[PDB]
């Protein structure tokens, strides 16, 4: 019986729709979810306005009077200016009257502040529509009913910050620039009137809730208003003084402070200094008095979590670090305001005490301010010593460990400015700390990880000479913290801090042989140990120090017989016996990094030849055994043999770019007919076993094997010098061995990597390979276009991979699509049209990428037959899919390059650089210019898509596109304001020659 | 706790949705082989990491069977009677999926001697 | 017990529904099926200090699918403001979502969360997100599908609605469970269930479980 609401050719029953509201809002499960959907389809009833005011004035249920304004809110949002001005001010007068009237009512006010507050929404929704042109008197009455009420005039300061929250907040993106324009300059017009009431409030006190609504509008009014408002009226002391010494009004208080701190303000005038100054040594001194001295213990108060604590401690985080930011020189000059400026930075250091990241994260932006300062500042850094002394101690305290990036990078950025300014202070902080580990009063494992973190991030901060004996001084305390430790879970997290200390500290292995090369060999021994961590540890640690002291590994150091990478590649086997796979890739591709550094020919070579000894000797036994009998391949263990030696040659590759050719070459015939061998057994065995083999362990191991085989192939031509033989030697096999094998595989057996691959060939050597890159596009195009073109959501990496390959091959080889038959090259335009319905932003922004790329292609074929059949075929299909993906709000994210391709079009034609006739003959006069014809289609194309509009509005708005067609910033505004007037009736046509 | 700990592993389990003919996960976390010390019955216990809440909570009958699934070489499927993990004593097809086909097997292993220490 | 209802807003396929569906069941939903104006789903923790039940309002983030709106956010206690970190418009409409639910729910706890923390390519980066300080949000970097902090909206909207700092999630011990007699009547009904389920893969066989 629920769904009578839905039945409009009855009048309504009230006592219905509160039961279905009463039922969504209290009901539960089936019951819930049937009132859900039919107060969902009443709401959208497009006449459900109609029985807004029937429900106001008569259900008892506040929740059905919320719906009722949600309703209201929709109509005066997009259809307000169907209605009658008679209809529109019943509407007004209705709400304006509701509003009154709960107000009046104590125990109303008291218990329906939600429906109060969106009826306050409601009637600024209709001010934004009727104010000030059609409702003059607004202002002056909200002023004048303001001293007949406290309830009204609390309720006029919710209206006031609504209305300034929607003009000057949230306008951006809701109004035209020309509305938002007239809203800001009304709204400005009048506030002196508003000012005024709010001063008076604020000045004749009394009412908490009145005395906050204020603060609250206050609070927005300060985004825009000028600093004479601030400055130039007894305002500054009311809030420094009176209204952070209550504690109603003090979190409100203190925001309101903070915007204050960020008013443009006069930079050459004393009084304004002074007046600067006194409100935050009057905040200072009410927080000292009223709510905790300097000294309180911040991090227990937060912890405990009292009442709004919390609130208060972020926002006076917040108002200390914007004022100080902006104006601690302020305070830095005068004897009389440093006690001051001590303090205010005092109470930063104990809020830099409490445990909450995101809070943490606020004051360390403004102590990198500040010690950044000290740094380059002259005669800054004495005033601050002790604030310094503190701070060393708590970012030594809450190091993160470098995998969280963004916040280890600002804590390191802080601690090496620390650690110039007081080398001294930063050592002894490092030492005692350590000493408290030693003596276990502060020992955990998260208290030597953090403490290593913070040693390891001051690294080349030091003199070269005080490094030397800091380092060792922490190497010799870690050493005894280990042998002191019991059990192998607490030695293996001290050794794990020294070898991540060493690690960090590269000038110091680079000065001392002995060190290193004992540091290396005790990495060697730590790739034995199977404790959890320790080898992962020591092969990270391994190419770490690799990366920045390898020229060290390639010398013949004094004293030794041989360079290091020779000891290093003659013990490999022993070395890494007992490592997991992808520690042996990590330890080969750090071999790599010394190899690279020979530059000598001949030496590289051989060193490149005696690494991958291991890996081409198992190959070579393979190759024998496999083409010898090729069932071996079947085998589950060959295949795990097979990728583990494609995978280190990825990670040697990795690391040796274009010096590691010559292994290629050994291994290139060979790798390429595994991947045919390998090929064939996938085949057969989804023909054995249908689209399920493609999940068994056996066909994702020979998988394995064919994408590693393209990611070797792939990062060696991403960083080959020599592409003469790229081209003559690489490509052609390549081609060959994979092209075929992609198109006659069924689509659930395609390897995505084989696009990938192919993007990289392309974009290396694209310009010498133009019967190559036909090939790729006759061997993929099609067949690809044909997994991906049924939804968007099947094969994703196909999909990315698909739209990379199209924009390299239109960047480099452009040729390739001048020689595709018609129907393949209206494929292509369809594929570019595809890429602009994408959500998916990977796909969305290549997809109009290629458009672009391909317009340029054909402006630049000048004046021929080839150039005048494209436009003549697809120009107005690239306008219109351009309009559609900018007009439908399912692809905002695509909007910059939507309005670049829409500009790029509609300037051809503004131009006159289109030689023939976009129209077909008798559609237009014969002389017609394509100017008039493209005006002329784009306004029949708009007015069919959005029919609510006028010819006026579509005609303005393609007059100010035209114009505006060489202006990217301005025309991107036209376009907005063209998506704002879409969603409502009655747009001004004038608003498209807003300027300035 | 009246239960001795007799294997512990990191596991992730599905159940299997007939209706949708598809796999969903059920939890991640330690999954526990627990003989109680009063009546030495064997159950699998299992948690979700972070949260606690159990994913597992039925005895290893001695007539569950531990099959391969088509995808995985370190999975087992089976067929459960009673499990209580969401209350009321459900039937399920759970697969358990390791880190490691060695886990995979020390796991079928464990679960055998459970099903005989379940025999007695 | 005490249940306290919880909203769950931000912009469509940010994640929502598969962060609240693998607090339910446990499950990772790989197919995004836009919510249809709102979802309400009770969803317990077990603490130190008893049962918490959240009344879970999951919102539609898609404009047409909106359904009541601002409707579903009237006499929430607590919210769940969600964006993508892979996708920067969901992060640019934070502020929206954020007013529209403070304008019906004035002093409530709310968390804002990143959701898809697990993919490589992040395009709303630490550095970039600061919306939460002046609003008093708490912040997490969140992953539904790697579990990434999946707990800690929950675990601080629990300490806040108690009223309680040190509020910790327990283990509730675990009943015995039956012994029951496979029923010979139903045992080809179960070889059949069993065929179907060994030879349908697992999703995910690359990742560490
Ligand atoms: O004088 C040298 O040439 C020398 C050579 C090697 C040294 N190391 C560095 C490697 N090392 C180490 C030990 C365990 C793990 C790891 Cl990653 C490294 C401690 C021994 C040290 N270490 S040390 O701390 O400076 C030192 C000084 C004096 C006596 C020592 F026993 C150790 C010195
Ligand atoms: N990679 C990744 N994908 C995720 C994650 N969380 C969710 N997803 C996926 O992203 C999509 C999110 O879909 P939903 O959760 O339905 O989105 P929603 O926010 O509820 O959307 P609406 O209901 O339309 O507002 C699905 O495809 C999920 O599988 C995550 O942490 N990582
Ligand atoms: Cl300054
Ligand atoms: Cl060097
Ligand atoms: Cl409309
Ligand atoms: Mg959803």
């Amino acid at each position: 019986s629920m769904e009578g609401i839905l039945d409009f050719s009855n009048d309504l029953d009230i006592a219905l729709l509160d039961q279905v509201v009463s039922t969504f809002y209290q009901g539960e499960g089936v019951q819930q979810k049937q009132a859900q959907e039919i107060l969902t389809k009443f709401q959208d009833n497009p006449d459900a306005w109609e029985k807004v005011d029937q429900i106001l004035q008569f259900s008892t249920n506040p929740q059905s009077k919320f719906i009722a304004l949600s309703i209201l809110d929709k109509l005066i949002t997009r259809k307000w200016k169907l209605l009658p001005n008679d209809h529109r001010i019943g509407i007004r007068n209705f709400v304006v009257g509701m509003i009154i009237s709960m107000c009046q009512d104590d125990e109303v006010f008291k218990t329906q502040k939600n429906l109060i507050n969106k009826s306050d929404l409601t009637l600024v929704q209709i001010l934004k529509q009727e104010w000030p042109q059609n409702w003059p008197e607004f202002i002056p009455e909200l002023i004048g009913s303001s001293s007949s009420s406290v309830n009204v005039c609390e309720n006029n300061m919710i209206v006031l910050k609504l209305l300034s929250e929607e003009v000057f907040d949230f306008s951006a993106e809701q109004m035209t620039q020309a509305k938002a324009l007239h809203l800001k300059n009304s709204m400005s017009k009048e506030f002196e009137q508003i000012f005024k009431l709010c001063f008076q409030v604020l000045e004749q006190g009394s009412s908490s809730s009145l005395i906050v609504a204020t603060l609250e509008s206050l609070l927005r009014y300060l985004h825009w208003i000028p600093y004479r408002y601030i400055y130039e009226t007894n305002i500054l002391e009311l809030l420094s003084t009176k209204f952070m010494t209550s504690p109603d009004t003090r979190a409100i208080t203190l925001k309101c402070l903070t915007e204050v701190s960020n008013l443009k303000i006069p930079q050459d005038n004393d009084l304004i200094k002074r007046q600067t100054v006194l409100f935050f040594q009057n905040t200072l001194q009410q927080i000292a008095t009223s709510v905790m001295p300097v000294t309180a213990d911040l991090k227990a108060t937060y912890a405990n979590a009292n009442g709004n604590d919390q609130s208060f401690l972020q926002d006076l985080a917040m108002f200390l670090t914007t004022y100080l930011a902006r104006n601690r020189a302020l305070l830095e000059s005068d004897e009389s305001l440093r006690e001051l400026l001590l303090n205010a930075h005092q109470y930063l250091i104990q809020l830099s005490k409490i445990e909450e990241r995101e809070l943490f994260k606020t004051t360390l932006d403004y102590w990198h301010n500040l010690v950044a300062d000290l740094f380059y500042e002259p005669l800054k850094k004495h005033i601050y010593e002790e604030i310094c002394s503190q701070l060393r101690l708590v970012i030594i305290e809450n190091m993160v460990r470098p995998e969280e990036i963004q916040l280890y990078k600002s804590e390191r950025e802080v601690l090496v400015y620390l650690t110039h300014l007081n080398v001294i202070d930063t050592e002894e902080i490092m030492i005692s700390k350590l000493a408290r580990q030693i003596d276990g009063s502060e020992w955990s494992w998260h208290n030597i990880n953090t403490l290593s973190w913070a040693i390891g991030s001051i690294s080349g901060t030091m003199s070269e000479d005080t490094e030397k004996r800091f380092v060792v001084t922490v190497i010799k305390d870690l050493l005894g913290l280990c042998e002191q430790k019991r059990g192998k879970d607490n030695k293996a997290v001290v050794a794990r801090d020294i070898m991540y200390v060493v690690g960090e500290y590269p000038r110091f292995l680079k000065a001392h042989w002995n060190f290193l090369r004992t540091v290396i060999l005790k990495l060697f021994e730590f790739m034995h140990e199977t404790h959890e961590g320790v080898q992962d540890m020591a092969c990270d640690t391994f190419i770490k120090i690799v990366q920045k002291c390898k020229y060290h590994f390639v010398i013949q150091q004094p004293r030794e017989s041989e360079p290091f990478i020779q000891t290093i590649i003659r013990d490999i086997q022993k070395t890494t016996a007992d490592l997991q796979p992808q520690q042996v890739h990590t330890f080969y591709k750090a071999c790599g990094i010394i190899i690279s550094e020979e530059r000598s020919v001949a030496e590289r070579n051989r060193l490149l030849s005696d690494l991958m000894q291991l890996p081409n000797m198992a190959w070579d036994t393979i190759v024998e055994q496999s083409t010898a009998n090729p069932t071996l391949l079947l085998d589950s263990e060959t295949v795990k043999i097979i990728a583990n030696i494609i995978k280190t040659n990825v990670a040697v590759c990795t690391s040796m770019g274009a010096d590691f050719y010559p292994q290629l070459g050994h291994i290139y015939y060979n790798m390429l007919q595994l991947y045919r061998a390998v090929s064939s057994m996938i085949s057969t065995q989804v023909a054995a076993e249908g689209l399920i083999a493609t999940k068994t362990p056996k066909v994702r191991g020979l998988r394995t094997i064919k994408k590693e085989i393209l990611k070797l192939v792939e990062t060696y031509i991403s960083k080959a010098r020599n592409l003469d033989d790229v081209v003559k030697v690489l490509v052609e096999p390549l081609l060959n061995a994979v092209l075929e094998d992609y198109m006659n595989n069924v689509p659930d057996a395609r390897d995505a990597e084989v696009l990938n691959c192919m993007t990289t060939v392309v974009e290396k050597v694209g310009h010498m390979i133009p019967q190559g890159v036909i090939l790729i596009l006759q061997s993929v195009f099609e067949c690809t276009l044909d997994m991906i073109n049924k939804d968007f959501t099947e094969y994703p990496e196909h999909r990315v991979e698909f739209y990379k390959l199209l924009k390299v091959i239109n960047e480099k080889s452009f040729a390739a699509f001048l020689e595709l038959p018609p129907a393949a090259f209206k494929l292509f335009v369809d594929a570019i049209c595809w890429a602009f319905k994408h959500n998916n932003r990977d796909v969305e922004v290549n997809g109009l990428q290629i458009a672009l790329d391909l317009v340029k292609n054909i402006e630049r074929m000048g004046n021929v037959p080839f150039a005048n059949e494209f436009h003549k075929n697809y120009f107005f299909i690239f306008v219109s899919e351009t309009f559609f993906v900018l007009t439908d709000s399912d692809h905002k994210s695509g909007f910059s390059k939507q309005a670049l391709l829409l500009m790029k079009l509609i300037s051809l034609v503004y131009d006159n650089k289109i030689s023939v006739p976009l129209y077909q003959e008798a559609e237009v006069p014969q002389g017609t210019s394509n100017q008039v014809y493209l005006s002329q289609y784009l306004a029949n194309m708009l007015s069919n898509a959005f029919p609510h509009l006028t010819s006026e509005q579509i005609a303005s708005f393609l007059s100010a596109l035209t114009k505006q067609c060489k202006d990217l910033v301005v025309f991107k505004g036209t376009l907005r304001d063209f998506l704002v007037q879409i969603k409502e009736v009655g747009g001004d046509p004038t608003d498209y020659l807003f300027a300035e | 706790e009246d239960e001795e700990v007799l294997y512990k592993v990191r596991a992730k389990l599905f159940r299997f949705d007939a209706d949708a003919k598809e796999w969903k996960e059920r939890g991640t976390g330690d999954c526990k082989f627990l003989k109680n010390k009063k009546t030495n019955k064997v159950r699998i216990l299992m948690r979700r990491d972070k949260t606690l809440k159990i994913c597992a909570n039925h005895i290893i009958a001695p007539e569950y069977t531990l099959k391969p699934n088509v995808g995985s070489d370190r999975s087992w499927v089976y067929a459960c009677t009673a499990d209580i993990a969401e209350g009321e004593a459900e039937a399920f097809t759970f697969a358990i999926r390791f880190g490691s086909k060695e886990n995979a097997d020390k796991f079928k292993e464990e679960f055998e001697k459970a099903q005989e220490i379940n025999k007695k | 017990q005490v249940q306290f209802k919880l909203v769950l807003v931000g912009d469509g396929g940010t994640g929502k529904t598969t962060f609240v569906k693998r607090h339910l069941t446990g499950e990772f939903e790989k197919k995004y099926v836009a919510t249809l104006g709102v979802e309400v789903h009770p969803l317990v923790f077990h603490t130190n200090r008893g049962p918490i039940k959240f009344n879970v309002w999951d919102t539609a983030g898609l404009e047409k699918f909106g359904g009541l709106r601002d409707g579903y956010y009237i006499q929430a206690q607590c919210a769940i403001i969600m964006f993508d970190v892979t996708s920067r418009v969901t992060y640019k409409n934070v502020p929206n979502w954020h007013r529209d639910l403070v304008r019906v729910c004035e002093n409530i706890p709310i968390v804002l969360c990143g959701n898809k923390v697990d993919i490589k390519d992040r395009k709303v980066k630490a550095k970039s997100i600061v919306f939460h300080r002046k609003k008093n949000l708490q912040y997490y970097d969140i992953s539904a599908k790697s579990n990434y902090n999946f707990e800690k909206p929950f675990l601080w909207l629990a300490r806040k609605l108690i009223g309680d700092p040190n509020l910790e999630f327990v283990a509730m011990p675990a009943a015995a469970p039956p012994e029951v007699v496979m029923d010979p009547a139903l045992a080809a009904q179960y070889e059949h269930d069993l065929e179907v389920a060994q030879t349908t893969a697992l999703p995910d066989e690359d990742d560490d479980l």
